[PDB]
């Protein structure tokens, strides 16, 4: 029973920059190590199998090397697809075992969010519920902050957020909140607006509607 | 063509067995290994065990020597990882995997994802999301509709059939009292809608359901 | 049927090192030292770990062409190596698979001893012709032979 040791946990390069991770096992392996390639929502991908050697497909941009005890997957020029989580294993003894991993995540210049703010939608009404949903997409930093307002005032019940994962397009984040009550309490009040404290304005984008303005 | 068919989900009552199926093509089933490895929601991988079929020859990770039991049906060419009392340490995602020309995992299974609960499956509805009829003109112009209360996890959700893939967020799920819910939004040219038409497809399997959602400019 | 064969042989090579080279590394000095036995090998499936899946192929004009072995279990501490014959050459009909077993211990004087099983696993009950159980002591044979006489040569090679 072998021990794959990945550090760092994590590394954050600009899209052009180099990286180099690193593999290091309890023991000798000798050459019984490869390395996988896993993006968010995907099974993994066969990256280096042997080190130093890529699987069909991968770019030259990927390359590793050692034996023994250490090695490393290097990424000449990081890109913005290159976003995922490398991981490593070994089929020296049995049980084949794998490193923790080490997410590659890149870095770029910051950008505030695109608010849009929804009213519940006829339908869901018509079954007694109301979801006011926003959604703050393409930012960075990942770090931002949601308020939710009914007529003025704060609200912190019923409120739901989730972020997805810096896309590999343009490596920014995009979250959702959305805000989901009674449709009794939905009427109770008038209007709904969306706050986006980020980090790129001291002044807080907003975005709102009036439910009697329908 | 190789590749390795496996079933997107299976729910499962703690402490029932469960039965992972893996349907091998492309390739002569008795003559390669078949590698599973486990894999729970953000987190590293796991070697299970391997099995080549035809001898039926295998070995077992320590970790799940006696909970799991890998078998093949050699007439059928399919594998099978079964799981014994289940509990929710063992709800993941699984993956079978062959390997090839001086490699362990080259191919591998799509993966399924086990739900191991007592809460029933229930299909998601689907409400669109337009911009308010109180809303303004923008260079871009931005929709999406949203996937509640259903369960298990997952459901995919697609726009105009796949046509549109940029621009398009999916947030992951959130569990609300046993049941998931999710949102995805699009964005596109203020030109192309709603002069051209929209809609999400969201699939559900789990609980064999499929809808489409066509985004109508809300009127009042 | 599963009628096993043992035999043994000795050589000069400490245990240690004739394992590496013998077993560890044999698979592609065998086509070096040894080419009117072995032409080529090659991993059809794995990176040569524990599991995986040998193609090796013979010089035209011998018997067979290819087999496939699976490599089973690999004690390096002490030496011993398993390992199946799965397909081509001695399997079929009458044979289905041939497990192996080699296991070196080293002597008191320093040189070594090479133990070697062979159960194989027959239809039903068809026997085992003597044939076979007469080529595969030779094929190794040549081979520890080869590796014994290379090894010497290159006394700084395998440690």
């Amino acid at each position: 029973n072998i021990v794959l040791t990945q550090s760092p946990k994590s590394m954050s390069v600009s899209v052009g920059e180099r990286v180099t991770l690193s593999c290091k096992a309890s023991e000798n392996v000798d050459t019984y190590v490869f390395w996988f390639q896993q993006k968010p929502d995907q099974s993994p991908k066969l990256l280096l199998y042997g080190p130093s050697n890529r699987y069909t497909g991968v770019p030259d941009r990927f390359t590793g090397s050692g034996s023994t005890t250490d090695f490393t997957l290097t990424i000449s020029s990081v890109q913005a697809e290159d976003l995922a989580d490398y991981h490593c294993g070994q089929s020296y003894s049995y049980p084949y075992t794998f490193g923790g991993g080490t997410k590659l995540e890149i870095k770029r210049a910051d950008a505030a969010p695109t608010v849009s703010i929804f009213p519940p939608s006829s339908e869901q009404l018509t079954s007694g519920g109301a979801s006011v949903v926003c959604f703050l997409n393409n930012f960075y930093p990942k770090d931002i902050n949601v308020k939710w307002k009914i007529d003025g005032s704060e609200r912190q019940n019923g409120v739901l957020n989730s972020w997805t994962d810096q896309d590999s397009k343009d490596s920014t984040y995009s979250m959702s909140s959305t805000l989901t009550l009674t449709k009794d309490e939905y009427e109770r009040h008038n209007s709904y607006t969306c706050e986006a404290t980020h980090k790129t304005s001291t002044s807080p984008i907003v975005k709102s509607f009036n439910r009697n303005e329908c | 063509q190789v590749q390795l068919q496996q079933p997107g989900t299976e729910l499962v009552r703690p402490g029932a067995s469960v039965i992972l199926s893996c349907k091998a093509s492309g390739y002569t089933f008795t003559s390669y290994w078949i590698n599973w490895v486990k894999q729970r929601p953000g987190q590293g991988l796991e070697w299970v065990g391997n099995i080549f079929p035809s001898d039926s020859y295998t070995n077992y990770n320590q970790k799940f020597k006696d909970k799991a039991t890998l078998t093949v049906d050699k007439s059928s060419s399919t594998a099978y990882m079964q799981v014994n009392s289940p509990t929710s340490e063992d709800s993941a995602v699984y993956y079978c995997t062959r390997g090839a020309r001086d490699t362990w995992f080259a191919y591998w299974g799509q993966g399924t994802l086990v739900t191991v609960s007592v809460a029933k499956t229930t299909p998601p509805s689907v409400f669109p999301l337009a911009p308010g009829s109180a809303a303004q003109t923008n260079s871009m112009v931005t929709l999406g509709c949203l996937v509640k209360g259903y369960f298990p996890e997952p459901v995919t959700v697609t726009w105009n059939s796949g046509s549109l893939s940029s621009g398009v967020h999916t947030f992951p799920a959130v569990l609300q009292s046993d049941l998931y819910t999710l949102s995805s939004s699009v964005t596109v040219p203020s030109s192309t809608w709603p002069s051209e038409t929209v809609t999400c497809n969201v699939a559900h399997p789990a609980s064999s359901t499929k809808v489409d959602k066509k985004i109508v400019p809300r009127d009042c | 049927g599963v009628f096993n064969y043992e035999t043994e042989t000795t050589s000069v090579i400490p245990a240690a090192r004739l394992f590496k080279a013998f077993i560890l590394d044999g698979d592609n000095l065998f086509p070096k030292v040894a080419p009117q036995a072995i032409s080529s090998v090659e991993n059809i499936e794995g990176n040569g770990g524990p599991g995986t899946i040998k193609k090796i192929s013979f010089p035209e004009g011998l018997p067979f062409k290819y087999v496939k072995d699976r490599v089973d279990e690999v004690d390096h501490t002490n030496f011993k190596y398993n390992y199946s014959v799965i397909e081509g050459g001695p399997i079929g009909d009458t044979l289905e698979k041939i497990s192996n077993e080699i296991k070196i211990v080293a002597t008191p004087d320093g040189g070594s001893i090479l133990k070697i099983s062979n159960k194989y696993h027959t239809k039903g009950d068809h026997e085992v012709k003597a044939e076979q159980v007469k080529a595969s002591k030779e094929m190794g044979e040549t081979l520890l032979r080869a590796v014994e006489s290379y090894l010497l040569a290159h006394s700084d090679a395998y440690n």
